[PDB]
């Protein structure tokens, strides 16, 4: 493992997400998978302590001619309030090769307020490769429609964030899509359940309602 | 740099002015209201030296009240105000947007601005940029898109800009702000992005330090506040009425030697700003 | 407790320059006087012989004389140096160091089984013999300071 | 060291806001979304280190205090030390207020005598500035003949509001009534106002952050404690946003402010502008174990 | 006259660049505090060695006693008189 000081910078600079320096520790080249893991053994949850995946990418010319240490400068915004850390902490950075065997299995999407065509999603899915992300992360497509990353999974394991390759099944939920509910009238409506109650009064005082509710949260 | 505030009736003018001013180039200097209503502008009534004196227009609009006909009156404006003086900076503020979500509050903003370059590029105008703010009264926007609008108009801000960073990267600072005496809008800061939490913390320990001070009068302010992480607050009166705020972290040091060494480089830096006129 | 005004009034009249009858030898009073601490080096009280410019110059200066005193009081190499002057007052160790700074000419000496330490400045013209009796008989006044720590 | 207060009102007086603003640390915006009290809210509340405030959030509607006089008349009103009784300057039955009042004066006179009756005219900023002071005397003299009728020959009134510093004051005198061995450390702090040679001190408690007791007991400004304990809650709140508690504030190197022990705060204005910090911050550190 | 004013900001450029470059040489570290090496231990005869070294054998030859007796004592009697400091009241105060 490595060891770099945290750093942060406005989007008038880059609009990169995380930034490191390349020229110091040179074993990483240009195009990497590379964990920021905040912890070295030992790992606190009451303390706080995070890996975020991310692309090595290099310092934008300005920021490395007028530098002022920070090994690795993380983008402003949400990245940093997930992170949440001081302007210079402690880091550390390792080198995981496997690109491949690195992939999230599924990797969820929100549409909402916004028609994608099912192509449109390809073309989406399709530029969303090679490229890592993370939870509640708004993403972009044609600068309106807007996207929300709720859920990375790996193995099992809802990983905070992960690595999109070429074997990742990506889906697409819509949070504002058309419904048709089909309500059976039968016989068996005004039946009565074990306990008591009417299957239609259930329907209109527990389903329904219920519905709206979480729909509405 | 006079900043002329013009919009609709009813639309938060008097109250930003209240809120902000009462709780030049630099200093915080009585604003123009100008209550603009629909009507038929005339043409050439006397008020081209009056456009001519202005720094900076900033223009209201009011997001819970219909503003298509507020985007035509300020397209209106726009169309002379160009063409009077080519140099001026344009401000649209959309205020009252409290009560509004953030996705509805960018689409808001969007259809504006959609809406104002159409009706610009109608008019014919090139060349125009037009800023647009999302602020509200009862938070910290007013105050940031102040404090942008006020830094449009310094003409040294990339030297201020060099100097804070020096004096950060000398001192071991987290954020240092150069504020007003009042309004609390910061006219100057590091490379380092403006944390929202931190404005509030520095904005309310200028409010502390004011107050503190004005309970004991009548017998050059400044002020160490120290948390319990190590973390101090310290503040120094500039020339005029611009004051320095600076968030230092200890790293693990002498409180007093940390202390010694950040008096000696913000009395540096204070002497570094007698020789540029910034102030007033 | 600590008394500001009979410290600072000491530190005052410590500021008094020698006028030999004698032999005609006129010196020059001391550049600044103050008592440091022996942990963070900050100065507890101070006076000058001659405003928040001079006060900053001298709390540094005084972090620079804690900082370069500090390694020479945990060294016992080289402990024969011609520039301590270690003296016993009242069955009370100490050690006096020396020192250069450019053009002024500053003495520090802990006071004996404390955490405070006491610092004569001057000029260059100053004598070393002169400002070592000094502070050796302000170190000889200053009995009811023994044995003080930082709360 | 129990002390049981009592906090009783109409409907909607504000005392659960009192309670939330002084004690629970909520902002002054943040008191519109509790609910009504129903029957009385118990609140154990540790004062300094060793003193703990019993305070008895009552209901104040209309079931609620008729059933405090007829059936718990026997457990509310006894062995208690201060009543605060909220007065709304926004109620239409105002005579009322004052029958109800007398009712919980005739029984705590009745079981309790030895109280200490506080009254404080709440929501005393929807009226205009003018008559403020002229409303509060009024109410003042027919609260104080009613008072002087059931036992009770003093009786302190307050005009309170929570979009000011007024209630911090009025809450610092009704609990400096209950504090013991204030004459101890009025000359602890007379005597280190001699030492240090300070124009006023002023000791606090940290966690409610009230006044506690002065030096004193160039004209300055007579409402200057309650200010700086305003001013103090909103510092505490905004240095809570940094994820660390406040410990020190030096103003001018002549206003200091630190943290005299784990349940004091001092305030100390001096009159020399040119002690330096570190004597006096050892000064304030020798003193920290004699306050204990 | 815009290419007067062009040269005036040229002019200012360059001031306001010395300005900027005058405020960051006084800056100091807490490194150049610590490593500073300007407190050096000095002697009154090591400083005489080293003012013959920028201004630039056995010179003396082994060969009253009352006046240089008295004068010897009396300077020292008038050096350590001096020095006696007396202080304005006590130090530290009790409780
Ligand atoms: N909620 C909210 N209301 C606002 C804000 N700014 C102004 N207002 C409302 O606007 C009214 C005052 O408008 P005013 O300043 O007198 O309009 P003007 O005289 O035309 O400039 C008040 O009743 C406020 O409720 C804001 O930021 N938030
Ligand atoms: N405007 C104003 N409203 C107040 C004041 N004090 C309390 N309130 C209102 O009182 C309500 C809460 O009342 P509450 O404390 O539950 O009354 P209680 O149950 O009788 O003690 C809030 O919605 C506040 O708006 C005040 O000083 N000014
Ligand atoms: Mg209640």
């Amino acid at each position: 493992a490595y060891q770099a000081e945290l750093g942060y910078h406005e989007s008038r600079f880059s609009e990169n997400l995380v930034m490191l320096n390349l020229v110091e520790f040179p074993d990483i080249k240009p195009g990497d998978l590379v964990e920021l893991k905040t912890y070295h053994k030992n790992p606190s949850a009451s303390n706080g302590d995070k890996k975020i995946y991310f692309i090595a990418k290099d310092f934008d010319g300005e920021t490395k001619r007028r530098a002022k240490t920070s090994n690795v400068s993380i983008l402003s915004g949400q990245l940093q309030t997930l992170l949440d850390l001081p302007s210079r902490s402690r880091i550390w950075i390792k080198l995981k090769p496997n690109k491949f065997d690195l992939q999230a299995d599924v990797v969820e999407f929100n549409i909402k307020d916004c028609l994608l065509n099912r192509g449109d999603m390809w073309v989406l899915s399709s530029k969303l490769v090679d490229t890592c992300v993370f939870m509640d992360q708004r993403l972009a497509f044609l600068d309106s429609i807007r996207g929300t990353i709720k859920g990375i999974y790996r193995n099992g394991k809802k990983i905070v964030s992960g690595y999109i390759g070429e074997q990742t099944r990506i889906i697409f939920r819509s949070e504002s899509a058309r419904l048709i509910f089909l309500i059976q009238i039968t016989d068996e409506m005004w039946n009565f359940e074990e306990t008591g109650e009417q299957l239609f009064q259930k329907m209109v005082n527990s389903f329904f309602p219920k519905i709206f509710k979480k729909w509405k949260d | 740099a006079m900043v002329l505030l013009m919009g609709v009736r009813r639309c938060g003018k008097s109250s930003i002015c209240k809120v902000v001013f009462h709780n030049s180039t630099l200093i915080d200097l009585a604003v123009m209201e100008l209550p603009g209503q629909l009507n038929y502008f005339e043409p050439s009534y006397d008020s081209e030296r009056l456009f001519k004196s202005v720094g900076a227009l900033v223009y209201v609009i009011d997001s819970q009240d219909e503003y298509i006909n507020a985007i035509t009156n300020l397209a209106m404006i726009i169309e002379y105000a160009y063409k009077v003086n080519p140099s001026i900076n344009i401000e649209v503020l959309i205020h009252k947007v409290d009560g509004l979500s953030e996705d509805f509050k960018v689409d808001a903003q969007r259809d504006i601005m959609q809406r104002t370059g159409e009706e610009l590029l109608e008019l014919g105008l090139d060349g125009v940029q037009v800023s647009f703010y999302l602020t509200s009264i009862f938070d910290h926007s007013i105050y940031e898109a102040f404090s942008r609008i006020v830094q449009k108009l310094i003409p040294e801000l990339s030297f201020l800009e060099n100097m804070l960073d020096n004096l950060i990267q000398h001192s071991k600072i987290e954020k240092a702000f150069l504020f007003d005496v009042n309004s609390k809008i910061y006219v100057s800061t590091d490379s380092n992005p403006v944390d929202i939490q931190m404005y509030e913390v520095c904005s309310e320990f200028i409010d502390v330090t004011i107050d503190l001070f004005d309970l004991y009068k009548a017998p050059e302010l400044q002020n160490v506040s120290q948390l319990a992480n190590g973390v101090i607050i310290y503040l120094r009166q500039m020339i005029r009425g611009l004051a320095l705020v600076a968030i230092i972290r200890p790293n693990g040091t002498d409180m007093e030697s940390c202390l010694t060494v950040a008096d000696y480089n913000i009395d540096i830096f204070k002497k570094g700003l007698e020789d540029i006129w910034a102030n007033a | 407790m600590l008394h500001s005004k009979n410290v600072k009034g000491f530190l005052e009249n410590t500021l008094k320059p020698y006028d030999l009858h004698s032999v005609d030898f006129k010196t020059s009073s001391l550049q600044s006087s103050m008592i440091i601490t022996a942990t963070n080096g900050g100065i507890l009280s101070y006076a000058t012989s001659n405003e928040i410019n001079s006060v900053n110059n001298l709390k540094m200066m005084s972090l620079l004389i804690k900082d370069k005193w500090s390694e020479d009081e945990n060294d016992t190499e080289e402990q024969h140096s011609n520039s301590c002057y270690p003296v016993e007052i009242d069955s009370f160790k100490t050690k006096i160091y020396t020192y250069e700074m450019e053009d002024l000419h500053t003495c520090v000496a802990q006071i004996p089984n404390s955490d405070l330490l006491l610092l004569f400045i001057a000029e260059g013209s100053f004598p070393y013999g002169l400002l070592v009796i000094k502070i050796e008989r302000a170190m000889r006044e200053l009995t009811d300071l023994f044995g003080y720590k930082l709360g | 060291n129990r002390k049981k207060l009592l906090l009783m009102g109409r409907s909607g007086s504000g005392k659960s806001s009192m309670r939330s603003i002084i004690f629970s640390n909520y902002s002054a915006f943040d008191t519109r979304r509790l609910g009504a009290t129903i029957d009385v809210e118990h609140s154990h509340l540790r004062f300094l280190g060793n003193m703990t405030l019993n305070l008895w959030d009552c209901g104040g509607q209309d079931v609620f205090m008729e059933n405090y006089f007829t059936k718990q008349k026997d457990h509310i009103f006894q062995m208690v030390q201060v009543l605060i009784h909220v007065f709304d300057v926004e109620s239409t039955e105002v005579l009322k207020d004052i029958e109800i009042f007398a009712k919980a004066l005739k029984q705590l006179r009745k079981y309790s005598p030895d109280a200490k009756i506080f009254v404080l005219l709440h929501k005393m900023d929807l009226v205009q500035l003018d008559k403020r002071e002229e409303l509060f005397q009024i109410m003042m003299k027919n609260l104080s003949e009613t008072s002087s009728e059931f036992g009770f020959p003093n009786l302190i009134g307050f005009p309170t509001s929570i979009w000011d510093e007024s209630l911090y004051k009025a809450w610092s005198q009704i609990v400096c009534s209950l504090i013991p061995n204030m004459s101890n450390h009025q000359s602890n702090l007379k005597k280190f106002k001699e030492i240090m040679n300070a124009l006023e001190i002023i000791l606090f408690e940290r966690t409610t952050f009230l006044v506690i007791c002065s030096s004193n007991g160039v004209l300055l400004d007579p409402k200057r404690f309650e200010k700086i304990s305003n001013i103090m809650k909103n510092f505490k709140q905004s240095c809570t946003k940094l994820k660390s508690g406040f410990k020190t504030l030096i103003l001018n190197n002549n206003i200091y402010v630190s943290e005299l022990s784990s349940n004091m705060v001092c305030f100390i204005v001096l009159k020399d502008m040119n002690i330096p910090q570190e004597l006096v911050l050892e000064n304030i550190k020798k003193a920290k174990e004699f306050f204990q | 006259k815009e290419h007067e004013h062009e040269q005036k900001l040229l002019a200012r450029e360059q001031e306001l660049r010395d300005i900027v470059a005058n405020t960051n040489d006084k800056l100091i570290d807490i490194s150049m505090i610590n490593n500073s090496g300007i407190v050096i231990q000095g002697t009154d005869l090591q400083e005489a060695l080293d003012k013959r070294q920028q201004e630039e054998t056995n010179t003396f030859t082994l060969l009253s006693k009352e006046q240089l007796k008295k004068l010897h004592s009396n300077i020292l009697n008038e050096i350590f008189s001096q020095s006696q400091v007396n202080k304005p009241g006590p130090l530290t105060v009790p409780f």
